[PDB]
């Protein structure tokens, strides 16, 4: 976790994007940025597996 | 039915009313701001204090 | 300020089965007030006088 | 003082009161019509109290 590993940080800022999503769901980018942070999260689970 | 006396002769009333020649109420917990406002304008235009 | 806004133009009422002021035909109640005793309102929640 | 012109005049404040209240009700801060129930993200009202 030199740089707390991406997945745990992907989750973190992803959850930051969540509170942002609470700021304005009508701001679709909150979804997209939120979605992206998980995308790194999930794909990072995927690469570690490999 | 008659006859009656100065002592009030009483007899139990109805279950329901649905439309009525209603008495005039000015007191209620409730509120309807806009319908009130326009109604008071009606009083003002012709000048209803009574 | 809200408290003062209650009292700003205290008044007395006049009555009679008579002709309310014909000037563009008011209809509500006859009064004299601190809007009339030399003093008056201006829009800032402020007073005006002569 | 409430001549019918005055009674209309004084009314014409109420519409502005009505207009303002409608404005602030429909206020789309951060996109949300801040008070469409909890569904603040879409039209809460019209001018006529609907």
């Amino acid at each position: 976790d030199l740089q707390n590993t991406g997945i745990l940080q992907d989750l973190e800022n992803y959850n930051k994007a969540w509170n942002d999503f609470a700021s304005n769901p009508n701001e679709n980018a909150t979804k997209i940025a939120l979605v992206k942070a998980s995308q790194t999260l999930t794909e990072s689970v995927n690469n570690t597996f490999a | 039915a008659p006859p009656f006396t100065t002592t009030s002769t009483v007899q139990n009333g109805p279950n329901f009313s649905f439309s009525a020649n209603n008495s005039l109420t000015i007191d209620e917990p409730n509120v309807d701001i806009i319908k009130d406002l326009d109604s008071m304008i009606d009083a003002v235009l012709k000048g209803n204090m009574r | 300020r809200s408290s003062i806004l209650a009292d700003l133009f205290d008044s007395q009422v006049v009555d009679g089965t008579t002709e309310d002021a014909n000037g563009n035909k008011v209809n509500t109640k006859v009064m004299l007030s601190m809007q009339d005793f030399g003093l008056s309102l201006n829009d800032a929640g402020t007073l005006s006088f002569d | 003082s409430n001549s019918q012109t005055s009674r209309e005049a004084i009314a014409k404040e109420l519409e502005r009161i009505k207009e303002s209240i409608v404005q602030l009700a429909n206020t789309s801060v951060n996109g949300q019509y801040l008070f469409a129930g909890s569904q603040v993200a879409n039209k809460p009202f019209d001018s006529n109290g609907n």
